[PDB]
């Protein structure tokens, strides 16, 4: 599994 | 560019329409045109730019990972490699476009701490996306460029922003990912992630009314990575 | 075209890779290149072609609907109309490309009943997608072209295919949608859908081992439309 | 709500 980076919001 | 004849405000308006229509390539093009007018971007406009290009490159990265996995499995005809290289070239073109905008237009000495941190984080990110697909002499240059951009963003954020600021948190998250995934430094990834989480909790009272949902989201994602990594 | 130097078999192989990577534009381009080699397509290849272009046009239709709804709401600045027209033009370009391939390469007097029905259904479909965005003199030409293509496909399917055949069922479903949504003929939509469902059930024993899941899926979708329409 | 047409499979 990959590390989670900043997602898209708004 | 092809957006040169359009008013800045119309370009912003069309980026928002494109977002609503989930037309992220169009959205990215509209925002590139807005940036090229050479005025600073607001918070709302930086978000549009970010969302547009992350969607575009995100789709390319996901495709690249699929093809790369097929390719690696078939090395245990040239067509898999050829198509992977095609997607890779397109991904690199998008990253180069973003890095060009940052360097030509967006990154300055002046302006908000927020804005300066945000653009240096973006530079770190799009160098990291290049680093995911890089191989040789090109790669070490790219990794150094990502670290440099991130590390400068970190220095500014720590001096100028509260520990719960979403840009500060988002930057620290992405830098920890860099450390873990690109730089092969799991200990530094973990220490940064832990430190970022703990200092945000310690100063939880600094949450902003207009962004606390974003802050808490990134805090949870820091915790998710820490659980995955230990 | 840009696919002219590539072997047919490599183009098919790359369409499959593109499907796996969810790169549907690339997939459509690869299949266009395969078609242009001027050999007939197998069932598996017809599916690749269908899936690729339906994904492309589907995304354009969904965007167009979003923009059209925003536009209609704001008629109760030119930017919404302009962007809608841009998406519309692109959608029409894709439909024209598909209809060109069908007319130049794929639709013949000879071949499988299946193949002939499938391509005439596809012609009906891409004319229907043009009809969704059409307005004037252009529109009645387009609607007539869709009906003509569908009606010819229906005649062949009824003579040459069992009532559970997935192409026959898929065609009847799409023609009923045409009747309801484009031709403004709800009674004809309902009668076709009912008749198609009932005759498939009556001859349920004709389900094929290699396609019965597809057949039953379309039968349920016929039932869903009938419930929505009554 | 829109009528459902043939979907993509396989
Ligand atoms: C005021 C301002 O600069 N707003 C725009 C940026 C754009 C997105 N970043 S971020 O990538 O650091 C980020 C994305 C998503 C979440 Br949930 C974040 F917390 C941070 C921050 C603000
Ligand atoms: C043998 C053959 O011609 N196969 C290809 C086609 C491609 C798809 N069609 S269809 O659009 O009529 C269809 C799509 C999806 C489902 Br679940 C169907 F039942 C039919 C049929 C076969
Ligand atoms: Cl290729
Ligand atoms: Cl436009
Ligand atoms: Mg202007
Ligand atoms: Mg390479
Ligand atoms: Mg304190
Ligand atoms: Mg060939
Ligand atoms: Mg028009
Ligand atoms: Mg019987």
């Amino acid at each position: 599994q990959r590390s989670t980076s900043t997602p898209n919001v708004h | 560019g092809a957006m040169g004849s359009m008013e800045r405000a119309s370009l912003i308006q069309k980026a928002k329409l494109a977002e609503q229509a989930e037309r992220y390539e169009d959205m990215a093009a509209f925002m590139k045109g807005a940036v090229e007018k050479g005025e600073e971007l607001s918070c709302e406009e930086r978000n549009l730019l970010s969302v547009a290009y992350k969607n575009v490159v995100g789709g390319q990265r996901a495709a690249w990972r699929v093809l790369s996995s097929i390719e690696q499995k078939s090395n245990e005809g040239p067509e898999v490699r050829e198509y992977r290289e095609k997607v890779e070239t397109e991904l690199q073109g998008v990253c180069d476009t973003v890095l060009g905008l940052l360097d030509s237009h967006l990154i300055k000495e002046a302006g908000d701490a927020e804005s300066r941190v945000f653009y240096l984080k973006m530079k770190g990110d799009y160098y990291r996306y290049l680093a995911e697909v890089a191989t040789g002499d090109d790669k070490k240059r790219i990794i150094d460029s990502a670290r440099s951009a991130y590390q400068e963003a970190m220095d500014i954020s720590k001096k100028e922003m509260p520990p719960t600021n979403p840009i500060r948190l988002g930057l620290a998250l992405n830098f920890s990912v860099f450390h873990y995934e690109i730089a092969n430094s799991p200990e530094e990834a973990i220490s940064l992630a832990k430190t970022t989480f703990d200092e945000a909790m310690a100063d939880l009272h600094t949450l902003s009314e207009d962004s606390y949902k974003d802050s808490t989201l990134i805090m949870q994602l820091l915790r998710d990575n820490l659980t995955l990594w230990t």
